[PDB]
């Protein structure tokens, strides 16, 4: 089965790679990547195979008339923010979420919490607390799943590869049902 | 043995034939479309990167606010040709996911149907009142879906013409147009 | 001399951004420009394929297979074109912008090592003072002449560079629209 699934959400929140973690196994650390590049990955779910094709978009404004350009079409998204990072959270509901809504009212939708390994990270903490700010919690992120009516909240880390596979697991479950 | 069905079962393997063809048709599609993303999104960044350094290098301005344009203009161009092709995409998914699935259905029960029957049938014969009237029941299945296999193998074969005929002509008008409108401009 | 060097080396370390941002972008294109040859290659085929066992659709499905090949055989040299252009370019910045960025961080330094020693003495000392001012004025002619150098040199290959890129673009479409036309037969 073909299953296309579209990654938004603010830029430097992990988007990418995400996407590189998943289908090649190894953090895109130390080269990041060619640029408006997509992806594609061949799994079985559940004893299925599916052709899961991954759109990557440009978070920027300067995108917000071609990033949609990508929707047509579209089975699932991947609403996507930086655990360690409260202004992409925000944006979310902000801007992304009525924009996917905008454009596809009626396709599944996943929040993913990116970075987790950074939520629990030392300097990460303290860094962030030196700009008295502090890490989105699980019910945080439950909370805003539930706001935009998301079928599943999910985090993980490209990095650690920690909840990582299931992000996708969950997206194709949400496809075929 | 077997009930053979020759003419039919010939059409039904062909029609599984032409259904993976499609579906391979259809990857590709699928996946133009990504690029086609790919490179829209490419012209229009060095579009903008284009435009400025022509604004800021006096000695270049010509040169660059040149490729800055036909970048800006290949990158809507690019648009167009994106849209057609995931209507494309869309349209013999239908034929392939629906339309053409749908028939599939009915020639599974029938072959399911074809099978309790010589399946009945041979216990009979290794064995050997309702018995016969069983058997006529399996047959009566068999003969009922191997009509509407026959029917509906026909009315696709019908649609498949209406519809790819139609989606073939549009794509190559549409990557054909790609090329008109993007001459008449980026020569103009 | 200087503060104007300051500007003119502000604006050099900015130009390098803006060009290593077109080579990113560049090379995108030459991945991007490669896989839809790729892909073009592949529907080639399969539209063959399929016209040769489709009686039905034969023709419709034929051109639309020439069609694609002719776009994938022509589009093969707008990536050597591409490439090329990426290429030169990446020699510009480099290795010419790049060495003329080597002789600018020495002048830097060289300048704060100087002002530092007029200051700490101003409050070995001359002997190495003068040496000092020596090393600085070197560099600061030296810098001069890289900047005047690569500006020359950054027009000399950006203006035939731009040029070629925009001549294989319109190579390709204008390559195509008869081939195109052709093919009405
Ligand atoms: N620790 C950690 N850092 C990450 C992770 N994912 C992305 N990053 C970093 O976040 C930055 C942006 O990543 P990228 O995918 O290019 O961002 P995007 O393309 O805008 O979504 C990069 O510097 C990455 O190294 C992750 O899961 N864990
Ligand atoms: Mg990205």
């Amino acid at each position: 089965q073909a299953i296309k699934c579209v990654v938004v959400g603010d830029g430097a929140v992990g988007k990418t790679c995400l996407l590189i973690s998943y289908t090649t196994n190894a953090f895109p650390g130390e080269y990041i990547p060619t640029v408006f590049d997509n992806y594609s990955a061949n799994v079985m779910v559940d004893g299925k195979p599916v052709n899961l094709g991954l759109w990557d978009t440009a978070g920027q404004e300067d995108y917000d008339r071609l990033r949609p350009l990508s929707y047509p079409q579209t089975d699932v998204f991947l609403i996507c923010f930086s655990l360690v990072s409260p202004a992409s959270f925000e944006n979310v509901r902000a801007k992304w979420y009525p924009e996917v809504r905008h454009h596809c009212p009626n396709t599944p939708i996943i929040l993913v919490g990116t970075k987790l390994d950074l939520r629990d990270d030392k300097d990460t903490i303290e860094k962030l607390k030196e700009k008295k700010l502090t890490p989105i919690t699980y019910p945080q992120g439950l909370a805003m799943a539930k706001e935009i009516g998301a079928v599943k909240y999910l985090e993980c880390s490209a990095l650690t590869q920690r909840g990582l596979k299931t992000v996708f697991d969950e997206a194709i479950r949400a496809v075929l049902c | 043995s077997r009930t053979v069905d020759l003419e039919l079962e010939l059409q039904i393997e062909l029609l599984r034939e032409t259904k993976r063809k499609y579906e391979s048709v259809l990857q590709l599609g699928r996946a133009l479309t990504a690029h086609l993303y790919s490179l829209l999104q490419t012209q229009h960044a060095l579009g903008d990167a284009f435009a400025d350094l022509s604004q800021k290098s006096p000695e270049l301005q010509e040169e660059f606010g040149y490729n800055a344009e036909t970048q800006k203009l290949l990158c809507k161009n690019g648009e167009t040709l994106l849209g057609a092709v995931n209507f494309f995409v869309s349209s013999i998914n239908t034929l392939v996911t629906k339309t053409m699935e749908d028939t599939l259905m009915t020639v599974k029960q029938y072959e399911a149907a074809r099978l309790e029957y010589d399946a009945y049938r041979t216990d009979l014969e290794e064995l050997s009142e309702s018995a016969q009237a069983t058997f006529q029941a399996h047959r009566d299945k068999y003969e009922k879906l191997r009509g509407d296999v026959a029917i509906k193998l026909k009315f696709l074969e019908e649609n498949k013409i209406k519809v790819m005929h139609k989606q073939l002509l549009l794509f190559h008008n549409a990557v054909s147009a790609y090329f008109a409108g993007n001459q008449k401009q980026l020569e103009q």
